[PDB]
């Protein structure tokens, strides 16, 4: 016999202050039992388990679907925890084209991994006995058993340690471990790497691991986790979006994950209406009718998923290029790719929940999410291609209250454009109407008024019903704004309306802002000055409006 | 040579901080550093039974192109045991110049204690998620770390020692990976010194604080004054009035009577220039009942002024502010305000670290989004302070400025 390399075994503890489960056995039919002494005396046999005494107190029951299936429920939420197996899953846009893509089937290894001899008390369990009138039999794993919390970390750390040196010597190629299956892809001759192949294949053996010989069962097109991964490009599993007569709840979450799923590689998916629709329900069963806006959609994305789209691999040598468009109500639609017309993949986004916001904000953050992305997947920040003109962000980020950065980017002449929609003055206007606008409220009945008067004697004050201090003083900005030449002075002491126009919104939740904004857009020059109130800062009439 | 005990706060466990993406050079970089570690024992790779983990990036320090990995200790740091202390150099702030040396190398001839290592543990990160991650674990005290200073302390007196007694007019203080060196002798002669002190340490930065002072309100002085300058007058001495008692705004605001264009001039009266006199009188006097707590957060704000202009306040109690400053520095950040904000930050910690011996809260006027995506780019020091986020423009912005 050619000796077998010991697999160095990994140290594992319960969680502390815990102890090993104890779990009372189920009664089990005459079949049943059997089976299961069959299947554990071929486990004996092999050396995956062991019989133990009566002084192990630990047991976890054990059930035959036969197959043994063993339950660690409870020494799973006994055990410590281990470091996670995956840290995220891999997008297929981030693979590299091979000439060569072999399948090798390592699942007998994971019943050839030892398990630590201190912790194999733990996986005790007993086999009923026929009629219950001899002690049932009693083993304990030797081997790392599937269902265990810890199992497939050990058995990855554990192949990982054992293809380190294979992987090392022979650079030319590139191995890959997913569950109990690895990929190894070359652009070597057929040749060549079906002789690497079997290289690995001896390598593993000198662990005692068997790959199987027989012609394996996966091959192009590999379908995984709603994926085809072709030799030459990948795409998502068929996206069938469902006719039907009625919506319910999970119809509607079904296809607006069918969408989000789609738009990695579909460019233009939409999913703001039928998103919208689920709204506070909480009801999975609920039927909820169907909006006109959401029915255009959808006809937009059956337009989108009528015939199959396809996303290239991952280049180094050519450049990464992520191109941006605005769909409107905060949506953004954005294609990423080294060649035109060949994206590597797509995605959308969409705005954050705000009161207030404006188009060169969602685009920035845009831009934050796809270099993150960009960074996952190849390592490297794309350069961007964005609807908005230089002198526009230049003078947007120069003006900007707030620190703000897009990486390396060129403007592409994509309609609609992001662009700034009015600017405030830094110094008083000359010549220009100054307005002295006030507003005030009742906290109990509600009543307020709004106002203004002018350096030239024009005055206004309108009473309102069902309004707050905050509304009047934005509807004063707002008359003021009505009732000026293009070029006007405001003069306010509300800290919340120069709060909100500070930000520069170009929408908002209130209608009354959105007026505002309205209205400042259709002006030439707007100096917003703010004083203190009470202060008796004459023309600043607190008095007017508080009658 | 000897390991002492060290373990963690009772009833917390160890830190368990999601790994951020790197880029593909930062990945190559920490490869090849961690290789050379673990070449010369300082870290080992570790299984998957270690389920803690902190944050690891790579940076490029001043007048150096070499990588350099750098730890985001803050969470093992809070989880971290106190450690005890020496009272924080009062004069070291008085001394004329300062110089900071990186010291961290000296940490790593250090072992560290064998069932605290495992905290310690990191990972190199795999590009799209391919691998869980290269998993590595300190050996050795680690740079970053709050206890490597406290436990390397014996050591590092030991040989200070000559050197503390051969000049008793020099300022020690260390923090973290850092040593201030305070004095106030020439630049030539302070450099010498320093070299002296470099070859001391092997054989085992210009910073000025006495050109730094605190900032004063000031009001403008006008021959001749708009209705806009009073109503922005009035506004700053409203503003003030909430820092100094005895601000008085009234008659001031008295020549704003009547609805007056803009850019109209008013003469100020007596009473005004009176008023105004007496409000600059009173601006020139400290703050009353300034004083620092220990026990309480710095909290530092910043406000972007524009055209590389940036404004900051140290406090721990509003408007008792213990330190005012204007950083205007350019240096290669002239179109990138994230990377003006973060050598900003930068500067206000170190500062910090000179005063008070430890590191402020910072509030930056920045998205969190643009912040988290961006400031590792731009980040050379060795330690890491604490930050949030306003979204909301703060109207005193000006009045700093
Ligand atoms: C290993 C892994 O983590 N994943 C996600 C994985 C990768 C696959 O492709 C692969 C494996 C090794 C080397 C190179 C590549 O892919 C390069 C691009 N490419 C893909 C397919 C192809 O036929 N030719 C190519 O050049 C594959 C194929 C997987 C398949 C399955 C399944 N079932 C799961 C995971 C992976």
């Amino acid at each position: 016999m050619v000796p077998i390399s010991p697999i160095e075994t990994v140290p594992v503890k319960l969680k502390p202050g815990m102890d090993g489960p104890k779990v009372k056995q189920w009664p089990l039919t005459e079949e049943k039992i059997k089976a299961l002494v069959e299947i554990c005396t071929e486990m004996e046999k092999e050396g995956k388990i062991s019989k133990i005494g009566p002084e192990n107190p630990y047991n976890t029951p054990v059930f035959a679907i036969w197959r043994k299936l063993v339950d660690f429920r409870e020494l799973n939420k006994r055990t410590q925890d281990f470091w996670e197996v995956q840290l995220g899953i891999p997008h297929p846009a981030g693979l590299k084209k091979k000439k060569s893509v072999t399948v090798l089937d390592v699942g007998d290894a994971y019943f050839s991994v030892p398990l630590d001899e201190d912790f194999r008390k733990y996986t005790a369990f007993t086999i009923p006995s026929i009629n219950n009138e001899t002690p049932g039999i009693r083993y304990q794993y030797n081997v790392l058993p599937q269902g265990w919390k810890g199992s497939p970390a050990i058995f990855q750390s554990s192949m990982t340690k054992i293809l380190e040196p294979f992987a090392a010597q022979n650079p030319d190629i590139v191995i890959c471990q997913y569950m109990d299956d690895l990929y190894v892809g070359s652009d070597l001759e057929i040749g060549q790497h079906r002789t690497k192949i079997e290289e690995l294949r001896q390598h593993l053996l000198r662990w005692g691991l068997t790959t199987p010989d027989k012609k394996h069962q996966k091959e192009p097109p590999f379908l995984w986790m709603g994926y085809e991964l072709h030799p030459d490009k990948w795409t998502v599993q068929p996206i069938v979006l469902p006719e039907k007569d009625s919506w319910t709840v999970n119809d509607i979450q079904k296809l607006v994950g069918k969408l989000n799923w789609a738009s990695q590689i579909y460019p233009g998916i939409k999913v703001r209406q039928l998103s919208k629709l689920l709204r506070g329900t909480k009801a999975l069963t609920e039927v909820i009718p169907l909006t006109e806006e959401a029915e255009l959609e959808l006809a937009e994305n059956r337009e989108i998923l009528k015939e199959p789209v396809h996303g290239v691999y991952y280049d180094p040598s050519k450049d990464l290029i992520a191109e941006i468009q605005k769909q409107g109500q905060g949506q953004w639609t954005y294609q990423i790719y080294q060649e035109p017309f060949k994206n590597l993949k797509t995605g959308k986004y969409a705005r954050m929940r705000g009161a207030h916001t404006n188009d060169v904000k969602q685009l920035t953050e845009a831009v934050q999410k796809i270099t993150t992305e960009s960074i996952v997947i190849w390592g490297k920040t794309p350069k961007f291609k964005l609807p908005i003109q230089k002198e526009t962000w230049e003078t947007w980020w120069t003006e900007y209250w707030q620190a703000t950065w897009i990486p390396e980017w060129e403007f592409v002449n994509t309609p609609p454009l992001v662009k700034l929609w009015y600017q405030l003055e830094k110094e008083p206007i000359v010549g220009a109407e100054t307005f002295y606008v006030d507003g005030a409220a009742n906290r109990e009945t509600k009543l307020g008024k709004a106002g203004y008067v002018t350096n030239k004697g024009r005055q206004k004050v309108v009473p309102l019903t069902n309004t707050t201090n905050q509304k009047t003083e934005l509807q004063a900005i707002y008359l003021a704004l009505q009732d000026s030449g293009l070029e006007v002075n405001i003069v306010t002491d509300s800290q919340y309306a120069l709060g909100i126009i500070q930000a520069q919104p170009d929408k908002s939740e209130s209608e009354l802002v959105n007026q505002i904004i309205e209205q400042l857009i259709k002006k030439e020059k707007v100096y917003l000055a703010w004083v203190p109130a009470h202060k008796g800062i004459g023309g600043n009439e607190q008095v007017d409006k508080l009658v | 040579i000897e390991t002492v005990p060290v373990k963690l706060k009772p009833g917390m466990d160890g830190p368990k901080v999601k790994q951020w993406p790197l880029t593909e050079e930062k990945i190559k970089a920490l490869v090849e550093i961690c290789t050379e570690m673990e070449k010369e024992g300082k870290i080992s790779k570790i299984g998957p039974e270690n389920p803690y983990n902190t944050p690891v990036f790579a940076i490029k320090k001043k007048d150096s192109t070499k990588w350099r990995k750098l730890v985001d200790f803050r969470e093992l740091n809070k989880r971290t045991q106190d450690f005890w202390g020496i009272p924080h150099p009062a004069g070291l702030k008085k001394k004329k110049s300062v110089t900071v040396l990186d010291v961290g190398d000296a940490y790593f001839s250090v072992p560290l204690d064998e069932d605290f290592r495992k905290y310690t543990a990191f990972t190199i990160p795999s590009i799209n998620n391919e691998t869980p991650g290269i998993r590595y674990q300190y050996n050795v005290l680690p740079q970053g770390w709050k206890g490597s200073p406290a436990i390397f302390q014996s050591s590092m007196t030991k040989i200070l020692e000559p050197f503390k007694k051969q000049n008793p007019d020099i300022v020690i203080y260390q923090y973290m990976d850092d040593l201030y060196v305070g004095s106030d002798l020439e630049i030539g002669q302070h450099r010498t010194k320093i070299e002296e002190l470099r070859q001391h340490l092997l054989r085992w930065y210009e910073l000025h604080p006495d050109k730094w002072t605190v900032q004063p309100i000031v009001l403008p002085e006008k021959d001749s004054w708009t209705v806009n300058d009073i109503q922005k007058l009035v506004g700053k001495l409203n503003w003030a009035s909430q820092i100094y008692p005895g601000i008085k705004v009234r008659q001031l605001s008295k020549l704003l009577r009547g609805t007056k264009a803009l850019t109209e001039v008013i003469p100020l009266t007596e009473e005004a220039e009176l008023e105004l006199a007496e409000n600059r009188e009173i601006l020139k006097e400290p703050v009353h009942g300034v004083y620092y707590d220990p026990s309480k957060d710095l909290i530092a704000e910043i406000q972007k002024q524009g055209q590389g202009q940036w404004t900051y306040q140290i406090y721990q109690e509003p408007f008792k502010n213990l330190k005012t400053g204007k950083y205007a520095r350019m240096r290669g950040a002239h179109t990138n305000d994230v990377k003006q904000l973060t050598e900003a930050v930068q500067k206000i910690t170190t500062e910090s670290i000179v005063i008070w011996g430890k590191t402020p809260k910072f509030k930056l006027p920045i998205q969190k989004e643009t912040w988290e995506t961006w400031w590792t780019e731009y980040w050379q020091a060795t330690w890491i302070p604490e930050w949030e986020f306003v979204n909301t423009p703060p109207l005193v912005k000006l009045w700093y400025q």
